[PDB]
């Protein structure tokens, strides 16, 4: 992906 | 020596159960007043999340939901929750279920054992100034393994928004999957939860949960102590590779666990094998 | 004469509201689902982007004169104590607007009433008459907020082929409240050609005209023990009349039989 | 009119 993502 | 300051008495203006009060011992930087605090999920374009009550699932419990029989119990094959609504033991940290909660079509009265992340928050947190990772929220008690913390909270975004917002140090994504996937943005709108840091030694573990709705695009997010947290301690989840992947070509983790994964010493060691 | 429910909310609302009988042999009302907040069973999409609603700037308890929230209603309605001020129009009411999440002040500020929920002591009693009813346990000054009339949304086409219109409340294309199926205690409010307590158009968390809630606040100061209730308006009256007649039995009365038998000689 | 009762402000 294009942004920082948080995630489980 | 720079004192400690009590600089906002509660960031939370009134809207939880308790007061979240921030200080700072550590540097000049005032009560961090850039975003909206709210204590539910908001939106800022439609989102059309499924509201009709009768699509609940939901139980026919004439008890307190404590027995195998709670239909709200068996949609994550048990209740997880004991009768002080902490997590049993023998919960699944590492991939955990989907939490349903007991909702407004059960007829089950609201003081119901399958209500917990509903109910808010209980514990006593504070807001403060780290040495290295500017804010960050603590614990001013002692907190038992599998106790709820508090909810990522914030502005609900479609993955394509999410993907072209400028500041993405606050996204939370609701679903690893390809698709229609939504994202929680507390950049702008968020609760306490948008100041919890990054550890590589976690104590907090984010669970998936429905409450008032059952959309499946939607869960809410919420946080529940992965082991006895001490009073002081700092809290902190595992953000996650998607994050990490991103995040440190603009910045390396500062959490000084030893077992540390994302510093430079730590990515530089893998760059040489 | 007996507690027949400890809670007929079940726990939902900030107190409970016990049931007696002391009439007749009917027990505990339970054909509807009890609910504190409005449901949906269609889809309505209240707006509920938080950019639209209108907001104060207020760093005060909201008591001045410079709430926008307040100026929205050309003035708050409320005092310091949350009741509605003496010169509040009971006959034509304003729409209020209380603060929300996008105002800048706190949860306590004093424009926060309906959205704080039940307050005084209310209990789901027999009547003589009416069925059930609802009354106080407590003395209630004017303008204090008392409960909201909550149910299901549904839209005016379907409002008109409700086969039960006992509970259906307009707010105002218009949209209705139907307590039928879902509801809470306002459900059991009944009709009084001298009515106690009067409804008000309220908006909290979403400012969606469509979609005002419907607040009940005292009409005058209530005594212990008085009966609830509010005069539920000739869009009630000239359909149900055909089926029922009031029976009230104050000497007001405008819907007993006697009173549309007087005014059919009108010859 | 309307074909159902309505209670009203
Ligand atoms: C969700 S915010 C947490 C609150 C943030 N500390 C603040 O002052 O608002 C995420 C950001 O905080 C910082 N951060 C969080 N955990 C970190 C860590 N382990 N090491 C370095 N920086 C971290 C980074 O700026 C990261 O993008
Ligand atoms: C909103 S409900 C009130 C609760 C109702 N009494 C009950 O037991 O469920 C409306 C219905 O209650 C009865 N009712 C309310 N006010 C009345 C009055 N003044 N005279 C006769 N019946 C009344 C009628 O059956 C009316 O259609
Ligand atoms: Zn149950
Ligand atoms: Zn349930
Ligand atoms: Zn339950
Ligand atoms: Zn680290
Ligand atoms: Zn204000
Ligand atoms: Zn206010
Ligand atoms: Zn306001
Ligand atoms: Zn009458």
């Amino acid at each position: 992906k294009q942004t920082a993502r948080m995630s489980t | 020596i720079r004192t400690e300051k009590i600089i906002c008495r509660d960031v939370a203006r009134g809207y939880e159960n308790v007061p979240i009060p921030c200080v700072n011992g550590v540097d000049g930087e005032p009560c961090p007043e850039d975003y909206k605090y709210i204590s539910e999920n908001c939106e800022t374009s439609t989102m059309n999340i499924d509201r009709n009550i009768t699509h609940l699932q939901h139980c026919t419990c004439v008890d307190d939901c404590s027995s195998s029989n709670c239909l709200c119990g068996q949609l994550s094959i048990r209740c997880w929750y004991d009768k002080d609504g902490r997590l049993l033991q023998e919960f699944n940290k590492i991939e955990p279920p989907l939490i349903f909660e007991c909702n407004q079509a059960c007829s089950c009265w609201r003081n119901c054992k399958n209500r917990v992340v509903q109910s808010g928050i209980k514990v006593r947190l504070q807001l403060y100034r780290t040495a290295k990772m500017g804010w960050g929220v603590r614990a001013l008690q002692t907190i038992p393994q599998g106790t709820f913390i508090c909810e990522y909270v914030g502005e609900l975004i479609s993955d394509a928004e999410a993907d072209v917002r400028e500041d993405d140090s606050y996204l939370f994504d609701l679903d690893n999957k390809d698709g229609e996937v939504y994202c929680i943005d507390a950049r702008y709108y968020g609760n306490i939860s948008r100041f919890i840091n990054h550890l590589c030694d976690p104590n907090i573990i984010p669970v998936r949960v429905f409450m008032l709705h059952q959309d499946l695009r939607f869960p809410r997010i919420a946080f529940f102590s992965s082991r006895d947290i001490r009073t002081g301690e700092e809290l902190g989840f595992d953000y996650g590779d998607r994050f990490w992947d991103i995040k440190s070509k603009y910045f390396t983790c500062q959490c000084g666990s030893e077992k540390c994964k994302h510093s430079a010493e730590a990515i530089a060691l893998e760059q040489s094998r």
